[PDB]
């Protein structure tokens, strides 16, 4: 059943934003990352 | 912090030893070079449209007034292709140069100091990065801050109290939705609205979407106590 | 941001339907795969520096429906719903502003549509989540305290805001005003832009132009040449043809690969202001534009972006 | 104020250092404490 598709690529995952003139969204909690870059 | 880090650091390891592609740039570059080096000897079998590409077998079959004509072609023909291999790499180096300069910005804005300039040292805010060395290059593991799981709040820009407005020192005012607090604004923390916390400026009339609520005065009670102490001690001094 | 991808294939152009000269084009070896090769790799870089500078969001942030943003109007900037694009009115005016042989033209990944709609998520983002969609999650705040937030980063108390903002909108409102008008009166405005379709409209002019030469050979026609002579008389002839046509392709690719190189290191700078000015506040003096920066908001334009920088 | 000020040294050190009062708000408000403690005082020899 595999075969190639083609298609009109999609930006990502549409969102939203719960803008309101008196509402934020404050984080509860962090994520401590490590990202690697690599540069010639 | 220190168990997210020991696993974000396992995570690196892990990555760089199981799939191909992540050093991309790096291969990219000794292929691109291997590649140029390997087509400049490749273009010494070309004939030029001379009769031969192999300079001793042309000299071994026509005499010299027109062996020097198939020579002065195979002459034309490899300093053509000597050149097209210098500017080839002289625009490389350019590349790698700036991809150098880069790096260098980067140890330097990124190891050498933290930086406030978004994505220059990866996605989040810059805590620290560690160099690490690679063939003809280096990698740079970015430690940053990223916001977690979040939480709505109402919010407000003032509060007003004695008709006067009042200002975050630090942070943001936010309500639970029936209390009001003061918080910073990259992590919740909640913290009663002090005289401490904030600064007045001005009149409730003047801002758009003020509120009213308390302000705590963390003086008051530490001299209204005084005051009940003082009053008893009047009580007292009744009693003689 | 980017230029025209263009490949030419050099048998093509060098050698057009002929087998003769493409018999005696093999003799110099390898020259036309790297010609090939390197307008390739130019071709493949375009849709990159597009890709680093707009596609700095993995979430396509979208507009609320209701427009509180504290008086600030941001209708000349925001999508227009009704164009059969979804571009900015200010996006449609830099629209308008900008004006046989191997050659060929190729499309770029990102459409016109898309790079619209990317300007869009950033721009939805900035005015509805501050710095923050950039940091991770989007996080909202309303637009009056995301202002308040940027004068204590200029060193202003957010008091100065709060007092003011009426005042502060008004001049926003009329300061994108003044970049309407701007945009409507002068044509040197993109220059900047136009400079880059100009160069290289007039470097394959000049490449197109070299087939009319003629190199020394009896014509500038390679059918001329196999027309006339017999195979052996013909060589000589067809030969210089190949000469200066292969050396007015390598002129050209050099000139695109140096050309090239400026776009792409333009190309980062522009992803740097997408980063530092749209995704952020820059302490940086003069780089967010003239003046202490509080935000910018990126638009599109034919192979670039425009940065509208606000600042105080 | 003290609350819009902080405090080093003394005024022979800094060049082109000038005299002017520093209002201390802790002061007058322990003043409106003052003159009531005084009051009280006043009333509390009468029995
Ligand atoms: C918004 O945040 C408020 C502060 O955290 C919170 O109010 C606090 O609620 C707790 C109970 O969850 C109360 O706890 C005390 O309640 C009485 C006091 O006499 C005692 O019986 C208990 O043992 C305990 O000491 C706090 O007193 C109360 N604080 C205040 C300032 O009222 C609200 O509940 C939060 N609102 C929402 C909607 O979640
Ligand atoms: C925030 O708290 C304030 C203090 O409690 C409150 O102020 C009070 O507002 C009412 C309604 O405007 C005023 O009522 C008087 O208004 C006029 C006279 O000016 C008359 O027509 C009315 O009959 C009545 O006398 C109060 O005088 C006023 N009090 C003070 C001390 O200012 C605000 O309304 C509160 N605002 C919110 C949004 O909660
Ligand atoms: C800033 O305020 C200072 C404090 O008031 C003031 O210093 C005072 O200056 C006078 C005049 O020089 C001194 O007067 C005394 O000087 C000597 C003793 O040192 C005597 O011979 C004099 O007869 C007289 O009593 C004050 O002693 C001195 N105060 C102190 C505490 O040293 C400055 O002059 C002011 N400066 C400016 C520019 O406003
Ligand atoms: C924070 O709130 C937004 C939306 O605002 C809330 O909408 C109600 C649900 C109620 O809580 C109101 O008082 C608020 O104004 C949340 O967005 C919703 O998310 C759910 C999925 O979780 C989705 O089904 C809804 O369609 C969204 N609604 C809107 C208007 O966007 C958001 O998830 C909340 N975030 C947290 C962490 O609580
Ligand atoms: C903040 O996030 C961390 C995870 O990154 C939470 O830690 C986890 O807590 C649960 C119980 O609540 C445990 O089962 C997990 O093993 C914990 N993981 C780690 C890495 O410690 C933490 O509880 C969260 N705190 C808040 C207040 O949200
Ligand atoms: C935001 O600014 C725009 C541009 O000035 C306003 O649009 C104009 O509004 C008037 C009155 O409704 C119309 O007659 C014009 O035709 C509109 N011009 C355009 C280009 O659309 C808009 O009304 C303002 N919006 C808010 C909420 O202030
Ligand atoms: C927010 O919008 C509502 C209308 O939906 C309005 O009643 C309210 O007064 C507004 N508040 C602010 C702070 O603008
Ligand atoms: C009351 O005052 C007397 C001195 O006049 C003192 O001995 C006594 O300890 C005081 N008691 C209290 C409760 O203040
Ligand atoms: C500033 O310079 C003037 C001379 O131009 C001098 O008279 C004055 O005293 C100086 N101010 C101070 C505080 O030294
Ligand atoms: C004096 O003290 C009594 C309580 O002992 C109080 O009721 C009265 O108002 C006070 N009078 C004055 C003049 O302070």
């Amino acid at each position: 059943s595999q075969s190639i598709i083609a298609y009109t690529m999609s930006l990502g995952a549409e969102n939203s934003v719960a803008y309101s003139n008196n509402s934020i969204a404050i984080p509860i909690n962090f994520t401590i990352s490590v990202t690697t870059e690599i540069l010639p | 912090i220190a168990n997210q880090f020991n696993s974000a650091i396992g995570k690196i390891q892990d990555s760089l030893s199981s799939t191909a592609s992540a050093l991309g740039k790096l291969q990219d570059v000794v292929n691109q070079n291997a590649q140029a080096l390997n087509t400049l000897v490749k273009q010494l079998s070309s004939n030029f449209g001379a009769i031969s590409s192999v300079l001793n077998d042309i000299l071994a079959r026509l005499d010299k007034v027109e062996a020097e004509v198939q020579i002065d072609r195979l002459i034309t023909g490899r300093l053509q292709s000597l050149q097209t291999y210098v500017t080839q790499q002289l625009i490389r180096a350019a590349e790698i140069r700036a991809s150098a300069n880069l790096a260098a910005t980067k140890m330097s804005e990124c190891v050498l100091g933290q930086s406030k300039r978004v994505d220059f040292c990866g996605k989040g805010y810059h805590l620290m990065s560690f160099p690490q060395s690679a063939p003809h290059g280096v990698v740079f593991l970015h430690v940053t801050y990223v916001p977690a799981q979040e939480k709505n709040f109402t919010t407000a820009p003032a509060i007003c109290h004695d008709g006067k407005a009042h200002f975050p020192r630090e942070g943001v005012f936010v309500s639970n939705g029936t209390h009001w607090f003061v918080t910073q604004r990259n992590f919740y923390e909640p913290q009663i609205i002090t005289t401490h916390n904030t600064f007045v400026s001005g009149n409730c009339d003047v801002v758009i979407g003020i509120v009213n609520n308390t302000v705590y005065d963390p003086l008051q009670p530490e001299l209204d106590s005084f005051k009940e102490e003082l009053d008893k001690y009047f009580k007292n001094h009744t009693s003689p | 941001v980017s230029m025209t991808k263009t490949s030419v294939d050099c048998t093509m152009y060098i050698c057009g339907d002929s087998t003769e000269c493409s018999n005696l084009l093999l003799q110099y070896g390898s020259f036309c795969t790297q010609l090939n090769r390197a307008l390739t790799g130019i071709a493949v870089e375009q849709d990159k520096n597009t890709q680093e500078v707009f596609a700095q969001v993995k979430q396509i942030y979208k507009t609320p429906p209701i427009k509180d943003f504290g008086g600030f109007n941001f209708s000349q900037i925001l999508p227009d719903p009704s164009k059969p694009s979804k571009r900015s009115f200010i996006e449609d005016l830099l629209f308008n502003k900008v004006t046989f042989n191997g050659l060929t033209v190729l499309p770029p990944l990102l459409t016109d549509e898309m790079i619209a709609q990317y300007t869009s998520a950033l721009l939805a983002g900035t005015i509805t989540s501050g710095w923050t969609f950039g940091a991770g999650a989007a996080l909202q705040i309303p637009f009056a305290m995301q202002m308040a937030y940027r004068f204590n980063g200029i060193g202003v108390t957010q008091n100065v805001l709060y007092e003011n903002q009426k005042l502060i909108a008004n001049q926003f409102n009329s300061a994108i005003g003044k970049i309407q008008d701007s945009l409507s009166s002068t044509a040197s405005a993109l220059g900047k832009l136009q400079d880059v379709v100009n160069q290289n409209a007039q470097a394959l002019n000049t490449l197109v132009k070299q087939l009319s030469s003629n190199f020394g050979a009896i014509s500038s026609v390679l059918n001329d040449i196999l027309a006339r002579l017999d195979k052996v008389e013909a060589e000589v002839q067809i030969d210089r043809l190949i000469t200066g046509r292969l050396q007015s392709l390598q002129t050209y690719v050099t000139q695109q690969l140096i050309r090239a190189a400026e776009i792409r290191a333009s190309a980062n700078l522009a992803a740097t202001k997408m980063s530092e000015c749209v995704l952020g506040q820059s302490k940086r003096v003069d780089f967010c534009g003239k003046g202490y920066h509080l935000m910018s908001f990126p638009q599109s334009a034919p192979h670039g972006v425009v940065f509208l920088h606000v600042t105080y």
